[PDB]
DNA sequence: GCATGTGTTCTAATTAGAACGCATG
DNA sequence: GCATGTGTTCTAATTAGAACGCATG
């Protein structure tokens, strides 16, 4: 465990994320009071950057694709006291038959948050305080899962949103984040059931919803694929400000670029649970500062 | 890393991955007679190696890193031995002080891709370099090296292209190329013959 | 021209709003500080009503299309202090160039408005205050005008937009509204320049915009069909939010029912401008309550 | 509205637009053959006819609409001459307190459309009557009204199938079609003979 | 003197929707 | 002991975009 720093020795945070998407990792941090330093983004898809910038006004500095990010890029950027990311998990989850593992495809990309975090780690002699987190899909196959673990020394902790959230969504966690294995509580504003998520007029008939992913399908429950809303006495699928209210961003935070609602699903359906997130960032406003 | 008076060059120590060296470095005389563990370690499936493994294995002079030799004899992916043979390079370093040298090498024998290539080259922090091996009425031998080993990349070896390289792609199937790759390391280490 | 009210007399007022598309009456009058006692909405269209119901939390009374209105339903409904309507123009602007007239396809619902104000008038000996106001494009033959005119037994004020908002839209006003023939003053609150209206990161090519209609051939500008935004370097058109501000419409307003691109141009494309509707409903502060 | 008796009855004062039934009425007597002006006002264009004007003619004991009869002579849209009777009819109407009897009657010579016949009942207020207006040997005259006279809404006629009668239209390409339907306002005012 | 428009329309992109997939509590 | 899934796909409905239009200050 890292030392305890005294208030007025808190610097703010310096951050580093790797395949940052809609900028969760951003906006928890300020949901949670820190002070951002400094916030580097490594993201290639032009609607996240979009949301990134807009809903955030420039505070994050966007570095294009990850694997154009030198050494010299990182002590340049640096020093980050933070290293986060979720590396793309179309080739690694078992909603896809013809995942491609870690080695081939997308799930290389993993490797590349690997490599960026040596570099981006103190050198030995400096005790300061380094922070990193690593999120990917629980159903991927037991050597990936194992590899990943190899390559960053340490075993995941499983998080699901459904704890703190309407939704179905079970993901690993590794990192050395204080406190990761604690068991996560539910806040007041946690909208715990899918009612709370949905807009007036509308009737929920769950209390949870499955597993939302980047495609319109997911919204159907179960076998059934029943859709999940009613209003005016009819049948409805999920709306994209609800989408949001489930997956804990703020209201109207996808609402960029003229995207419509595919595009908001798809940035939605890969993105982080922002309670799940709050959780795992919370223990860090004892080592920064914060207003 | 500056030259070494004679006296002072201690045997070798390398750690060989996926690949066992032992005849090929014992012929230039980098290992003493025999029964002696030190000079080399050799592993073949390193899945379930961890830092703690390398590190009680003895503090190593050389990592070396190679590709299985070209046929269809690959369970893993072209890329798997290059990602571990990163992981445990870390493990194998020594303090950021140098009590010694610290030497680190990694072959392939034409199996990776252009994909696979330019990863190398960005996780290695080098371009690789090209060892042909013909006397014109042979075409045989030919691998790419990345190494920080000084004069690996010091002289101009023979320049050829690589539209001449997959045409050396027979892929149906050392002693001169492999040992000249191999040589300016016993300028640092101990001469046994 | 009206009795003045004294303010301990002022009861809260009751509107008839036909052809209320997203609901722009309601919005102006709840905005003002007009306490809103009945509010009856004849719309047609799902998603307009979506947004009218979502954004207003039910407050709005839909009965539907206005031809099925009996003159039972007038005095069972009221009594209306306001009769509000925009017919649809899609028959009647030039912009159509098969436009069909007053009187065939779709110019013939303004009758509609007419008769069902007639129907919602004090009868003889009701000294009580009752307004009404009528909106129409300009381009409009000059027949349709002169009968529009004649059935109304008044001649409109034009107001166009552009003296308070950031786009041209000219529109002709029928009514009985107090001050309609004012001079129309820009508010401080007023977005009057297209850059007052883009999100972060966005240049503004124009000070001011054509006419937007619900297609998006409106938003390329003159003969050109210049793009009116600069992103990163980079032509673009307008976005979602963006018209909304330009309207005067709340950011997010139109974000209901999945809307993409295309469903919310639509919607706003047909709509009012806000701060031209909030100078004409503004001197009926002094004949209702408010808070 | 009751029955008003034989000496308190007034002659008619009949507002006549876009047909001229001048003839119809002084031949079944409800207009003297000698009268100073008239107390009929016929218009034909009603475009730029304002409220003032028809209050300006003095008041009006019957309002009558009519479409132009089947041909070319159709210069305006049909439902141009339902909105514009509707229009003025309410121009008409006297003070709240009604001192006479006040009647209207519009009537359609097979011109308008369903669209535009629902339209007609709804500011109208009422679904029409048609007049069969056919012997067994002649099947002529035909026509639709809308009217407050209660006679004109009070009792049977003979019932006709409009299949039959939506081809009748185009057969095409008086008295007892309209006139007979005129006759019960006899009784509420004067009869000239 | 000539650019403008609360739209209809037809065509070219473009996305919606569900079929598909099976190891695993 | 069956239901689940940060997705690929292929087709069928989708919209997107620009041509069209001209009386007129
Ligand atoms: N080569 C690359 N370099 C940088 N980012 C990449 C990349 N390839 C894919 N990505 C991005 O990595 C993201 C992984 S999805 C994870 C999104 C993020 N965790 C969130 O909260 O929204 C995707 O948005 C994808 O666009
Ligand atoms: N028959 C009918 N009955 C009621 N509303 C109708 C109708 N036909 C069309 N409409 C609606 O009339 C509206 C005219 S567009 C006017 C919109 C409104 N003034 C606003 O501020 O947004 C459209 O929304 C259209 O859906
Ligand atoms: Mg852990
Ligand atoms: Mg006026």
């Amino acid at each position: 465990l890292y030392p305890a720093i005294p208030a007025a020795r808190r610097r703010p945070i310096r951050v580093l994320s790797l395949f940052d998407g809609i900028a969760t990792g951003y906006l928890v941090l300020k949901e949670l009071g820190i002070k951002v330093g400094k916030y580097v983004a490594s993201e290639v898809c032009e609607e996240s950057i979009a949301v990134g910038t807009v809903k955030h006004e420039g505070n994050i500095k966007y570095v294009n694709d990850v694997r154009n990010i030198t050494k010299k890029n990182i002590e340049e950027w640096g020093p980050f006291d933070l290293v986060i990311g979720g590396s793309p998990c179309n080739d690694l989850s078992n909603v896809n038959p013809a995942r491609k593992g870690l080695y081939e495809g997308t799930g290389r990309l993993f490797f590349e948050f690997y490599h960026l975090l040596n570099y981006s780690r103190p050198k030995e002699g400096d005790d300061r305080p380094f922070f990193w987190m690593f999120e990917n899909v629980v159903a991927m196959k037991v050597g990936d899962k194992r590899d990943i673990s190899r390559f960053l020394e340490c075993n995941p902790v499983m998080i699901d949103a459904i704890k703190v959230s309407a939704a179905h969504r079970a993901r690993y966690f590794w990192g050395n984040l204080p406190g990761m294995n604690r068991p996560v509580i539910a806040s007041k504003n946690d909208k715990l059931e899918l009612q709370d998520c949905l807009e007036y007029n509308r009737i929920a008939k769950l209390k949870k919803v499955q597993t939302i992913t980047t495609k319109s399908n997911s919204i159907k429950q179960g076998k059934n694929q029943l859709f999940p809303v009613v209003m005016n006495g009819k049948e409805d699928v999920l709306w994209c400000t609800e989408l949001e209210r489930i997956f804990g961003f703020p209201v109207h935070y996808t609402d960029v670029s003229n995207m419509g609602r595919g595009a908001r699903q798809k940035l939605l359906g890969r993105s982080w649970s922002v309670p799940v997130i709050r959780h795992l960032f919370a223990p860090l406003k004892d080592y920064f500062a914060c207003e | 890393f500056e030259t070494v008076p004679v006296w002072r060059r201690q045997p070798v120590r390398v750690l060989s991955l996926f690949e066992d060296i032992k005849k090929e470095l014992t012929s230039l005389g980098f290992l003493e007679s025999g029964s002696d563990p030190g000079q080399l370690k050799h592993v073949v499936d390193v899945t379930d190696t961890v830092r703690k493994d390398v590190e009680e294995w003895g503090p190593f002079d050389l990592v070396y890193g190679a590709t299985p030799p070209l046929g269809h004899t690959c369970d893993r992916p072209p890329s798997w031995y290059l990602f571990q043979f990163h992981r445990l390079l870390q493990y194998a370093r020594p303090k950021p002080g140098s009590p010694r040298p610290f030497f680190w090498m990694f072959v392939d024998n034409l199996v990776l891709n252009k994909e696979d290539l330019d990863v190398a080259s960005r996780f290695l922090e080098m371009e690789p370099v090209t060892i042909p091996d013909v006397h014109g009425g042979s075409l045989q031998n030919a691998v790419r090296v990345w190494s920080n080993i000084p004069a690996i990349r010091s002289r101009h070896w023979a320049l050829v292209s690589e539209e001449e390289l997959s045409l050396l792609a027979q892929n149906k199937q050392p002693t001169k190329l492999v040992k000249n790759c191999f040589l300016p390391l016993r300028e640092y280490f101990k001469y046994f013959s």
